[PDB]
Formats: structure tokens, C-alpha cells, sequence
């Protein structure tokens, strides 16, 4: 031993829970989801009109 | 936001020869929220603003300026008063708050202990207050006291505060205006005199029985602020104007405040037995 | 966060759109009879499995065996209404695909091979491209507003569908389009606003180009 | 009992292969970097299944050169520190390591 | 350290001449902690050191 370290994270020096004084950081990188395949947009006809209602 | 606290160390002799092994310093922290956006808003039509003589946006902004400002310091001096009122500090290394008692009535706690106070319990509570001042370490300048006009005036009259011109420097240094034996006095009317209930969009604790409330004897650290949004005004022109004829100005800021150390705050209240 | 919302958003409208189209495929498939009364119709293909109620056991009993006799089925289909001999095509769900793969014999290059034990995946069965999704309709489906053709039915005891390319079209307005607020909507309401949009439209042109497989009991 | 553990044989480990592809599947993972990590005994176990190697189907593997290299898609690999016996929590350590792991065979992940 | 996660959105059909409100998207977020310092240390004398024809 032959040291006596002040912790720097005790409050008042008292009791357990050495990590009371610290803080929890942002990592730098968001998770999100997956994107499903879709493979549905071809193998079908597409058209295209410019006015009118059908 | 957080407010780290250091304590303090120790001194001792050393003995030739032999190892040092080191000692300890207690921490704590101070934590102060943010409340809700705070907002001040009007609406002016178009055939009024076609009909007047003079300039109504600048009169308004600075109207609502002076309100937000109103609000900021109501709130400053609740929890100034809330500080004055904790007994432990959070650094069990540092002293706690301190309230001083005025006997001055043979009721219940009431308004008539509160309107008999003369001018000698007045400079007998200042000189007190100075006192514990003194004894908690507190730097000799920036020392101020808030009272309201009514004592403020019974005060003045008083024949012990005259010709004690001498302390720390503070602000209002412009010449003489206001000091007494290093503490300097000043009038407000935003010191918080009735009991006060919880409102919402607030996330401190600002409520309080305030109804004993006489004067607020305090440092610059006794309290502090944490701004996320300094003040911002706004104003629409280009589809609210055609959607209904008019413009539109609003004003906000986003703040907030708490309690730092419970050892620069003193209070004093009336009470009876 | 304004990175993210965008392509959740474009997403959100990708996958409405597929399983739009996957649902008028089935619903072609389901029409009994063409709107000219010469040419066939749709087909449906039925794997019978006990004598249960109609159930979702059945469903949960096809082994692999039973969807290559389907499929071989679907081809013999296929050839007698006189469609082209290409660009066939056969949509599954991972459950049905990796029932089918572990059938030993669709990957035997001694027959006729187009699969890989290692790689885990079957390429084609009877001449009809196999392809795995995740957008079939499985479900009921109850009328919607803002919807001027039917794409609503009792979708239960779906296992696959074996189409064309003819089978089904769609036609196209307006584009897609992102737009965004923070003129005056911020003073108003504090904030910023973002939207997406899109308009289109799906139908059935041949009902004889698609055909239904499906899992009941007598 | 470890019984259960000990009487694992190679079909077993295919069909659990294909069950483990089939619901990475179904959870919309990308079809790449797909990996499977199995102790030496189950390795060996599975080598001697002679259908994942066979170059009749699939192929990918080897009787005479003792390795396979993928199956279902999902590459495989050997390692000596799969967690097989129960966990104590130890000092120092701020996470949750500890646990009964006396039934594991092998792990797929990504 | 916080891993934030981000949810899906939806669709739905616009009547013409209404106003467009908003819809809810889903959030959470993973934590990873900091374990203590592992150290590894050996000590090598000059006596013994000398009791060696090897490095």
C-alpha cells in the first residue's frame, strides 16, 4: 500500500461508490436500423402520364 | 450542469528519513437544471400600423425585454432566499446557511411582528449579519444587503449606521452612494415576501412560506445561472402577412438557476416567541 | 437528428410501395375471370395437407417436397396458357426458401444442378427464377381511405406467387419530393417541420400472367 | 448434464446452422461477414459429416486436408476462448461478464 | 459512453385543403462502462542475472 489516494470521485470521503463525481460521454456513433430489400420496384410495367384522372 | 467543490488540506512536520504517504481531499458537486423556454409574444393588424404617427416595434421589443428581465430576477432572488435557508452544506469541509431572529411581537407568527420592526432591531441585525460574515472567511469585497423601501427608510434614519464609510470596493463604486461599514445597502422590490406555490414548466424548487421575510444578506457566489439560449426576438413577414394581414414578434430565453454555496447567504426574519 | 428522418422517411415510402405492388400481384392472381371473355384467367395452386380445420398448421407443415411438386406445378401452369419462356419469376418467404434449400435433390449437379450447399442458396427450379422477400401479403387487409383500386382480402393461407413481368403495372404523377419549414413556422410554433410525398396508382392487367400457391385442408 | 453437451453430432450442428441463417434472414441482416465460432470437438465433429463437404452439392471443404470453410453462408472459424464454464464476478470489472454458459456450443454473430 | 438508436417511421393519405400534424418516432439508447486498469509487471535481478548464458 503506502499510499492514501484521494479518489476524486468519493463524496465527502464517505462510504463506497467511487465513480459518483464522473460523467457519461456521447460514443460518436448513431445505430439505427436496417433497410429491408426491395426488389418489387422492377419486374412490373411502369407508366407514365401527364394529366387527367386514370 | 455541474459544479465541482475542492476542500482543503493539511500541514504537518517532517522527520528525516522516513517516506510520505499522502492525505485525502472531500469533493462534491452542485447541480442546477433548465427550466422550460420562456416567451412573450403580440400581434399587430395592418390598418393600424397603416394609421399611426410613430414607431410601435421598438417600443414593444423593449417592453418585452423588461418583462423577461422582471421574471429572471424574481427567480434570482427566490433562490437566493433558498440558499439562505439550507443548514448543511454539500462539502461537509464548508459551513452551512445562517437565519437571524427578530422578536418583536406576543402573537403567532404574523404581519404585525413584520410591520413593528424599527431602526435598532434593523442595525442590530446588520451588524450580526456582518459578523457571521466575517466569521465564515467570506472575501471583504462584494458585500451586499437587499431590503425593501419601507425598512429601507426606517433604516436610514438611524443615528448608528452614519459615518462608516469604509471596506471592501464592490460595484456601484461611481463616487459615494451606499455603505456601511464594508456592506453595501440597496433598495428592490422583487425580494420574495408571500408564500409561493409550484408552477409548471419550472424544474427547480423555487416554492416556499416567505411571509417572515425581512432582508437578504448575500456574495456574488451564493447563487448561479446556467444559459443554454441567451435572449432572441423574432418577428414574421412573408406568409403570415398574406395568410391574415399582420406581423408577429416574439421573445425568448432559456436559462436556469440554482443553489452553489449555502455559506455566503444570510437571512433575516420576524418571529415571536 | 435531420440526417436520419430523411431516410426513414424515404424508406417508409419504399416499403409502402412494394407491398402495395406485392398485394395487386396476389389479387391478380385471384381474379377468376378476364375482363375479356375470351382470354383465361388466374390460377390458384392448392397444397393439400390433413383433414384439419383451416388453420395456420397447415401452413406450418409444407415441407420442401410438397413446394418443388408446387412449383413444377406452376411451371406445367405457366406452359399451358402459351406465355413466353422467359422472365418467370417466383417470390418466397426465408421460412419456405430454407425448407426448399435443405431438399438435396433441387441442388444435385448430377441432375441438373443452380444451387450451392455452401453458399446456402437455390437459383432457379423448373426454369422460374427464385427470389426471397420479406413483403408478402400474410395477413387480412381492410379498405383504407384515400385508396381508389382494391387491394384488401384474406391474404391467410399465402405461401408464394408465381408471376410476370405483365402480370401487373402501375402509373406514375407526381415525383417524390422533400420539402422543409422554418421561415415563419418557427416563430409560430417553435420548431421546423418535414415532409415527404408521392402519388401514384396500382392495377390488374393480366390475370392468366400470375398464379397463387396455397396451404389449406379439404 | 454435460451428457446432453457430449452427445452432439454433426447433423445437428448442420441443421442448427440452417436455422441460424434462416433467422439472420428474417432480422434483415446484410448478406455479408456472416460468422460462425465452434470449439476444435464440435469442428471435428462436424468435419466428419461427409454431406457439408460434399463437392456433389456444395462443396467447401476437405476430408483428407480436415477443415470446412463454409456452411449456410456463414463462414466458419476455431477458437480456444468460447465461454464453457460458469462465471464468477470478479473486482475491477464494471460490466456483466458473470454467468452460466455450461450448455454453450458455438455462437453466430456479426 | 451512449450509443443512441433511432426508430422507423410510417405513411398515410393527405385530404386536400387539411393541415398535416406529425407522427412519433421511437428512441433509445445502449451504455458501455469503463472497467478497472489490468497490469502486468515482472523483476529481474543482476546476481541472478549473472546466473545466465542466455538473453
Amino acid at each position: 500500500a503506502n499510499f492514501t489516494p484521494s479518489r476524486l470521485g468519493l463524496v465527502n470521503n464517505t462510504g463506497t461508490g467511487v465513480k459518483d463525481l464522473f460523467l457519461k460521454t456521447f460514443a460518436g456513433e448513431v445505430l439505427s436500423a436496417f433497410r429491408k430489400a426491395t426488389i418489387f420496384e422492377d419486374l412490373h410495367t411502369v407508366r407514365t402520364i401527364s394529366s387527367g384522372k386514370s | 450542469a455541474q459544479f465541482p467543490i475542492v476542500g482543503l488540506s493539511s500541514t504537518s512536520y517532517h522527520s528525516p528519513g522516513t517516506q510520505l504517504t499522502g492525505n485525502a481531499i472531500k469533493h462534491a458537486e452542485a447541480v442546477i437544471n433548465i427550466d422550460d423556454k420562456l416567451v412573450s409574444n403580440v400581434f399587430i393588424a395592418d390598418v393600424d400600423e397603416a394609421m399611426n404617427h410613430y414607431d410601435v416595434r421598438s417600443q414593444y421589443s423593449v417592453q418585452m425585454g423588461n418583462a423577461l428581465a422582471y421574471t429572471f430576477d424574481q427567480n434570482v432572488a427566490a433562490m437566493i432566499a433558498q440558499a439562505a435557508r439550507t443548514s448543511t452544506n454539500p462539502n461537509t469541509d464548508l459551513p452551512g446557511g445562517t437565519r437571524i431572529k427578530i422578536l418583536k411581537s406576543g402573537t403567532a407568527n404574523t404581519a404585525a411582528a413584520v410591520a413593528a420592526v424599527t431602526g435598532t432591531d434593523l442595525a442590530t441585525a446588520l451588524f450580526s449579519a456582518a459578523e457571521q460574515m466575517d466569521i465564515n472567511n467570506l472575501p471583504e469585497e462584494d458585500r451586499y444587503c437587499a431590503i425593501d423601501p419601507t425598512n429601507y427608510y426606517k433604516l436610514v434614519q438611524n443615528t448608528t449606521v452614519i459615518n462608516r464609510d469604509f471596506g471592501g470596493r464592490g460595484a456601484y463604486a461611481e463616487g459615494e452612494v451606499l455603505k456601511v461599514a464594508g456592506i453595501h445597502i440597496v433598495k428592490s422590490n422583487h425580494l420574495p415576501k408571500t408564500n409561493r406555490s409550484a408552477a409548471t414548466g419550472e424544474n427547480n424548487t423555487y416554492h416556499a412560506n416567505y411571509t417572515d421575510n425581512i432582508g437578504l444578506v448575500f456574495n456574488k457566489q451564493a447563487v448561479g445561472t446556467v444559459k443554454l439560449m441567451d435572449l432572441k426576438m423574432e418577428q414574421t413577414g412573408a406568409d403570415i402577412h398574406a395568410l391574415y394581414q399582420g406581423t408577429f414578434m416574439v421573445g425568448s430565453m432559456m436559462h436556469g438557476s440554482g443553489v452553489l454555496r449555502p455559506d455566503c447567504a444570510i437571512e433575516l426574519y420576524a418571529a415571536n416567541s
